[PDB]
Protein backbone atom coordinates (compact mmCIF):
# COMPACT_ATOMS: atom_id res chain seq x y z
CA UNK A 1 0.00 0.00 0.00
CA UNK A 2 3.06 2.10 0.59
CA UNK A 3 4.82 1.70 -2.32
CA UNK A 4 2.30 1.52 -4.73
CA UNK A 5 1.12 4.95 -3.48
CA UNK A 6 4.65 6.54 -3.59
CA UNK A 7 4.77 5.46 -7.50
CA UNK A 8 1.19 7.09 -8.15
CA UNK A 9 2.37 10.04 -6.45
CA UNK A 10 5.68 10.74 -7.91
CA UNK A 11 4.08 9.62 -11.20
CA UNK A 12 2.25 12.76 -10.91
CA UNK A 13 5.18 14.98 -10.27
CA UNK A 14 7.52 13.27 -12.69
CA UNK A 15 7.38 16.71 -14.77
CA UNK A 16 6.88 19.35 -12.05
CA UNK A 17 5.98 19.39 -8.50
CA UNK A 18 4.51 22.04 -5.91
CA UNK A 19 6.41 23.85 -4.14
CA UNK A 20 3.72 23.35 -1.17
CA UNK A 21 2.77 19.46 -1.40
CA UNK A 22 6.88 18.95 -1.78
CA UNK A 23 7.71 20.06 0.90
CA UNK A 24 4.91 17.77 2.88
CA UNK A 25 6.40 15.29 1.38
CA UNK A 26 10.26 16.12 2.52
CA UNK A 27 9.05 16.64 5.65
CA UNK A 28 7.45 12.95 5.59
CA UNK A 29 10.79 11.43 4.45
CA UNK A 30 12.56 13.00 7.06
CA UNK A 31 10.01 12.38 10.18
CA UNK A 32 10.18 8.75 9.15
CA UNK A 33 14.32 8.56 7.98
CA UNK A 34 14.61 10.10 11.44
CA UNK A 35 12.06 7.39 13.10
CA UNK A 36 14.20 4.75 11.71
CA UNK A 37 17.19 6.29 13.02
CA UNK A 38 15.81 5.99 16.75
CA UNK A 39 14.40 2.51 16.27
CA UNK A 40 17.86 0.99 15.15
CA UNK A 41 19.78 3.37 18.12
CA UNK A 42 17.08 1.95 20.62
CA UNK A 43 18.03 -1.64 19.59
CA UNK A 44 21.72 -1.23 20.01
CA UNK A 45 2.99 -4.41 25.39
CA UNK A 46 1.40 -4.22 22.12
CA UNK A 47 5.27 -3.84 20.22
CA UNK A 48 4.85 -7.78 19.46
CA UNK A 49 1.00 -8.45 20.03
CA UNK A 50 -0.38 -6.52 17.09
CA UNK A 51 -1.41 -9.65 15.51
CA UNK A 52 1.17 -11.49 16.80
CA UNK A 53 0.87 -15.02 14.00
CA UNK A 54 0.72 -13.12 10.80
CA UNK A 55 3.88 -11.93 11.46
CA UNK A 56 6.09 -14.88 11.67
CA UNK A 57 4.74 -16.20 8.26
CA UNK A 58 5.64 -12.66 6.90
CA UNK A 59 9.60 -13.38 8.09
CA UNK A 60 9.77 -16.81 6.65
CA UNK A 61 8.56 -15.68 3.24
CA UNK A 62 10.64 -12.46 3.94
CA UNK A 63 13.84 -15.17 4.11
CA UNK A 64 12.29 -17.70 1.84
CA UNK A 65 12.61 -14.61 -0.84
CA UNK A 66 11.17 -15.23 -4.95
CA UNK A 67 11.14 -17.69 -6.65
CA UNK A 68 9.91 -21.91 -6.00
CA UNK A 69 13.43 -22.48 -4.83
CA UNK A 70 14.67 -20.45 -1.28
CA UNK A 71 17.98 -18.76 -0.63
CA UNK A 72 18.39 -19.58 3.09
CA UNK A 73 18.31 -23.02 3.89
CA UNK A 74 19.15 -23.41 7.43
CA UNK A 75 17.68 -20.59 9.91
CA UNK A 76 16.95 -20.41 13.44
CA UNK A 77 15.57 -17.57 15.48
CA UNK A 78 15.69 -15.91 19.15
CA UNK A 79 13.12 -15.04 21.16
CA UNK A 80 13.24 -14.26 24.50
CA UNK A 81 10.96 -16.72 26.90
CA UNK A 82 7.99 -15.11 28.04
CA UNK A 83 7.25 -14.69 32.02
CA UNK A 84 3.71 -17.11 31.71
CA UNK A 85 3.37 -20.43 30.89
CA UNK A 86 0.11 -19.39 29.33
CA UNK A 87 2.04 -17.05 27.71
CA UNK A 88 4.87 -19.49 26.30
CA UNK A 89 2.19 -21.76 25.19
CA UNK A 90 0.89 -19.36 23.13
CA UNK A 91 3.96 -17.26 21.60
CA UNK A 92 5.71 -21.04 20.70
CA UNK A 93 2.46 -21.98 19.10
CA UNK A 94 2.17 -19.36 16.76
CA UNK A 95 5.43 -19.58 15.42
CA UNK A 96 5.18 -23.17 14.89
CA UNK A 97 1.76 -22.61 13.37
CA UNK A 98 3.18 -19.88 11.21
CA UNK A 99 5.96 -21.51 10.19
CA UNK A 100 3.76 -24.60 9.16
CA UNK A 101 1.73 -21.89 7.29
CA UNK A 102 4.54 -20.98 5.30
CA UNK A 103 4.76 -25.13 4.47
CA UNK A 104 1.44 -25.24 3.57
CA UNK A 105 1.56 -22.49 0.89
CA UNK A 106 4.64 -24.16 -0.66
CA UNK A 107 4.15 -27.61 0.03
CA UNK A 108 1.51 -29.34 -0.93
CA UNK A 109 1.59 -32.56 1.05
CA UNK A 110 -1.08 -33.90 2.88
CA UNK A 111 -1.67 -32.38 6.66
CA UNK A 112 -2.80 -33.96 9.65
CA UNK A 113 -4.91 -31.06 10.66
CA UNK A 114 -6.25 -28.06 8.41
CA UNK A 115 -6.40 -26.01 11.68
CA UNK A 116 -4.06 -27.26 14.38
CA UNK A 117 -5.50 -24.88 17.08
CA UNK A 118 -2.75 -25.89 19.70
CA UNK A 119 1.03 -26.81 19.21
CA UNK A 120 0.36 -30.56 19.66
CA UNK A 121 -1.40 -30.58 16.25
CA UNK A 122 1.66 -28.26 14.33
CA UNK A 123 3.99 -30.93 15.55
CA UNK A 124 1.48 -33.84 13.90
CA UNK A 125 1.52 -31.77 10.96
CA UNK A 126 5.18 -30.96 10.76
CA UNK A 127 6.50 -34.59 11.46
CA UNK A 128 5.05 -35.34 8.00
CA UNK A 129 7.57 -32.88 6.55
CA UNK A 130 11.40 -33.53 5.23
CA UNK A 131 14.04 -31.33 4.17
CA UNK A 132 14.16 -31.44 0.31
CA UNK A 133 16.37 -28.75 -0.03
CA UNK A 134 14.80 -25.39 -0.99
CA UNK A 135 12.20 -24.84 2.23
CA UNK A 136 13.36 -23.45 5.07
CA UNK A 137 14.89 -25.54 7.95
CA UNK A 138 13.61 -24.13 11.27
CA UNK A 139 14.99 -25.00 15.13
CA UNK A 140 14.06 -22.31 17.49
CA UNK A 141 16.51 -21.41 19.81
CA UNK A 142 15.30 -18.90 22.94
CA UNK A 143 17.31 -16.19 24.16
CA UNK A 144 17.73 -14.94 27.91
CA UNK A 145 18.44 -11.59 29.25
CA UNK A 146 21.17 -10.25 31.52
CA UNK A 147 19.44 -7.48 33.75
CA UNK A 148 21.67 -4.89 35.74
CA UNK A 149 22.70 -5.53 39.00
CA UNK A 150 20.05 -5.10 42.02
CA UNK A 151 22.17 -5.03 45.47
CA UNK A 152 21.57 -7.13 47.87
CA UNK A 153 20.20 -10.75 48.05
CA UNK A 154 23.66 -12.25 49.01
CA UNK A 155 25.31 -11.47 45.00
CA UNK A 156 24.86 -8.77 42.61
CA UNK A 157 23.10 -11.01 40.23
CA UNK A 158 20.53 -12.94 42.22
CA UNK A 159 17.09 -11.76 40.95
CA UNK A 160 18.78 -11.92 37.60
CA UNK A 161 19.17 -15.62 38.49
CA UNK A 162 16.16 -16.38 40.53
CA UNK A 163 14.17 -14.13 36.75
CA UNK A 164 16.04 -16.38 34.81
CA UNK A 165 15.61 -19.63 36.97
CA UNK A 166 11.80 -18.89 36.30
CA UNK A 167 11.97 -18.40 32.68
CA UNK A 168 14.25 -21.41 32.32
CA UNK A 169 11.47 -23.55 34.50
CA UNK A 170 8.89 -22.16 32.06
CA UNK A 171 10.89 -23.66 28.88
CA UNK A 172 11.91 -26.97 30.94
CA UNK A 173 8.36 -28.51 31.31
CA UNK A 174 7.11 -27.48 27.91
CA UNK A 175 9.73 -29.79 26.73
CA UNK A 176 8.81 -32.70 29.35
CA UNK A 177 5.06 -32.20 28.37
CA UNK A 178 5.88 -32.43 24.53
CA UNK A 179 8.78 -34.40 24.78
CA UNK A 180 8.15 -33.86 20.16
CA UNK A 181 9.08 -29.99 20.94
CA UNK A 182 12.68 -31.43 21.66
CA UNK A 183 13.54 -31.54 17.79
CA UNK A 184 12.14 -27.19 17.47
CA UNK A 185 13.72 -25.92 20.81
CA UNK A 186 17.28 -26.96 20.40
CA UNK A 187 19.49 -23.95 21.66
CA UNK A 188 19.56 -21.49 24.44
CA UNK A 189 21.28 -17.88 24.32
CA UNK A 190 22.24 -15.24 26.73
CA UNK A 191 22.49 -12.59 24.72
CA UNK A 192 22.33 -8.79 26.71
CA UNK A 193 25.72 -7.59 27.33
CA UNK A 194 28.99 -8.43 29.01
CA UNK A 195 29.07 -6.61 32.45
CA UNK A 196 26.10 -6.67 33.33
CA UNK A 197 26.00 -10.05 33.93
CA UNK A 198 29.19 -12.25 34.68
CA UNK A 199 29.96 -15.09 32.18
CA UNK A 200 30.55 -17.71 34.59
CA UNK A 201 26.74 -16.85 36.33
CA UNK A 202 25.15 -18.67 33.28
CA UNK A 203 27.64 -22.03 34.30
CA UNK A 204 24.78 -24.06 36.37
CA UNK A 205 22.03 -22.83 34.50
CA UNK A 206 23.02 -24.08 31.21
CA UNK A 207 24.07 -27.37 32.77
CA UNK A 208 21.10 -28.09 33.96
CA UNK A 209 19.24 -27.26 30.33
CA UNK A 210 21.68 -30.32 29.14
CA UNK A 211 19.80 -32.25 31.57
CA UNK A 212 16.75 -32.00 30.19
CA UNK A 213 17.60 -32.16 26.25
CA UNK A 214 17.99 -28.65 24.68
CA UNK A 215 21.26 -30.36 23.32
CA UNK A 216 23.08 -26.95 22.64
CA UNK A 217 24.26 -24.02 24.18
CA UNK A 218 25.55 -20.28 22.42
CA UNK A 219 26.71 -17.56 24.51
CA UNK A 220 26.87 -13.74 23.47
CA UNK A 221 29.89 -12.06 24.81
CA UNK A 222 28.78 -8.06 25.06
CA UNK A 223 31.43 -6.35 22.45
CA UNK A 224 31.73 -3.17 25.64
CA UNK A 225 34.31 -4.57 27.34
CA UNK A 226 35.93 -1.29 29.20
CA UNK A 227 39.31 -2.82 27.87
CA UNK A 228 40.75 -5.03 25.50
CA UNK A 229 42.63 -7.43 27.69
CA UNK A 230 39.33 -7.42 29.93
CA UNK A 231 37.32 -8.26 26.57
CA UNK A 232 39.98 -11.40 25.91
CA UNK A 233 39.24 -12.47 29.49
CA UNK A 234 36.14 -12.91 28.54
CA UNK A 235 35.96 -15.06 25.99
CA UNK A 236 38.15 -17.16 28.01
CA UNK A 237 35.38 -17.12 30.88
CA UNK A 238 33.32 -18.37 28.24
CA UNK A 239 35.37 -21.09 27.00
CA UNK A 240 36.57 -22.44 30.70
CA UNK A 241 33.54 -22.45 32.16
CA UNK A 242 30.24 -22.66 30.66
CA UNK A 243 29.45 -26.09 29.71
CA UNK A 244 30.15 -26.19 25.75
CA UNK A 245 30.50 -29.54 24.04
CA UNK A 246 31.94 -29.86 20.44
CA UNK A 247 30.06 -27.99 17.84
CA UNK A 248 28.31 -25.29 19.59
CA UNK A 249 29.20 -21.64 18.72
CA UNK A 250 29.71 -18.21 20.63
CA UNK A 251 28.35 -14.57 19.65
CA UNK A 252 30.36 -11.71 18.79
CA UNK A 253 34.15 -12.40 19.36
CA UNK A 254 34.78 -8.99 18.46
CA UNK A 255 37.52 -8.81 21.37
CA UNK B 1 -6.35 35.10 -48.32
CA UNK B 2 -8.19 34.05 -44.81
CA UNK B 3 -5.46 32.69 -43.19
CA UNK B 4 -3.36 35.65 -43.93
CA UNK B 5 -6.11 37.79 -41.75
CA UNK B 6 -5.78 35.42 -39.16
CA UNK B 7 -2.40 35.07 -39.37
CA UNK B 8 -2.02 38.95 -39.30
CA UNK B 9 -7.31 36.04 -28.32
CA UNK B 10 -5.18 34.21 -30.65
CA UNK B 11 -5.28 31.83 -33.41
CA UNK B 12 -3.35 29.25 -35.31
CA UNK B 13 -4.21 28.54 -38.54
CA UNK B 14 -2.96 25.07 -40.17
CA UNK B 15 -1.86 25.29 -44.13
CA UNK B 16 -4.23 24.68 -46.82
CA UNK B 17 -4.05 20.81 -47.80
CA UNK B 18 -5.12 19.24 -50.62
CA UNK B 19 -5.89 15.51 -51.06
CA UNK B 20 -5.17 15.54 -54.62
CA UNK B 21 -2.30 17.12 -54.52
CA UNK B 22 -1.18 13.85 -52.32
CA UNK B 23 -0.39 10.27 -52.51
CA UNK B 24 -4.21 8.18 -53.31
CA UNK B 25 -3.68 5.61 -50.58
CA UNK B 26 -2.37 8.12 -48.02
CA UNK B 27 -4.98 8.92 -45.88
CA UNK B 28 -6.14 12.77 -44.51
CA UNK B 29 -5.42 12.17 -41.14
CA UNK B 30 -1.82 11.03 -41.53
CA UNK B 31 -1.51 14.18 -43.01
CA UNK B 32 -3.36 16.47 -40.92
CA UNK B 33 -0.90 15.25 -38.58
CA UNK B 34 2.25 15.96 -40.53
CA UNK B 35 1.38 19.19 -41.19
CA UNK B 36 0.05 19.72 -37.08
CA UNK B 37 3.38 17.52 -35.79
CA UNK B 38 5.24 20.50 -38.13
CA UNK B 39 4.93 23.39 -36.01
CA UNK B 40 4.73 21.85 -32.70
CA UNK B 41 8.17 20.35 -33.39
CA UNK B 42 9.29 23.86 -34.95
CA UNK B 43 8.08 25.54 -31.07
CA UNK B 44 9.81 22.84 -29.39
CA UNK B 45 12.67 23.67 -31.41
CA UNK B 46 12.52 26.98 -30.45
CA UNK B 47 12.71 26.78 -26.87
CA UNK B 48 15.85 24.33 -26.62
CA UNK B 49 15.80 23.88 -23.08
CA UNK B 50 14.08 26.39 -21.84
CA UNK B 51 11.73 26.29 -18.78
CA UNK B 52 8.97 22.86 -19.36
CA UNK B 53 10.83 22.04 -22.53
CA UNK B 54 10.94 18.16 -21.45
CA UNK B 55 7.46 18.16 -20.25
CA UNK B 56 5.49 19.42 -23.35
CA UNK B 57 7.89 17.34 -25.26
CA UNK B 58 7.10 14.11 -23.62
CA UNK B 59 3.60 14.24 -23.25
CA UNK B 60 4.02 15.02 -27.21
CA UNK B 61 5.91 12.13 -27.62
CA UNK B 62 3.55 9.56 -25.51
CA UNK B 63 0.31 11.32 -27.67
CA UNK B 64 1.65 10.68 -31.05
CA UNK B 65 2.86 7.33 -30.21
CA UNK B 66 -1.04 6.90 -28.73
CA UNK B 67 -2.25 7.87 -32.07
CA UNK B 68 0.06 6.04 -33.95
CA UNK B 69 -0.79 2.23 -32.35
CA UNK B 70 -4.59 3.64 -34.24
CA UNK B 71 -3.18 4.74 -37.80
CA UNK B 72 -2.29 1.02 -38.49
CA UNK B 73 -5.91 0.35 -38.63
CA UNK B 74 -7.52 3.35 -40.32
CA UNK B 75 -5.44 2.42 -43.20
CA UNK B 76 -5.40 -1.47 -42.65
CA UNK B 77 -7.55 -3.14 -45.70
CA UNK B 78 -9.21 -5.97 -43.94
CA UNK B 79 -9.34 -7.40 -39.83
CA UNK B 80 -6.63 -9.82 -38.81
Amino acid sequence: SEFCWLTGLLEKWRFNAPEGLERLLWIYLLIQNQYLTLLVQRDDMTELREETEKSYLSRFKHAHGAGVYSQVRYLEGRFAPKSDPNKMQKLLFSVLRGYWEYLSAHMSMEWVHEKPLTISQVLDNLELVEPHGKCVELALVPHFIKRKPKNGEAYPHALLFKDLKNQAAILMDMLKSEPRLTGWIRGVDAAANEMHAPPELFCPLFRVLAKSGIAHFTYHVGEDFPHLISGIRSIDDALRFLPLRNGDRLGHCTA
Amino acid sequence: SVVKSLNSVNIKCLPTIDPTKLPRHEPILVTVTARLNKMVSDKLKGYWASNDYRKQKEQWQNHLAQLQRGLHLLTDKEYK
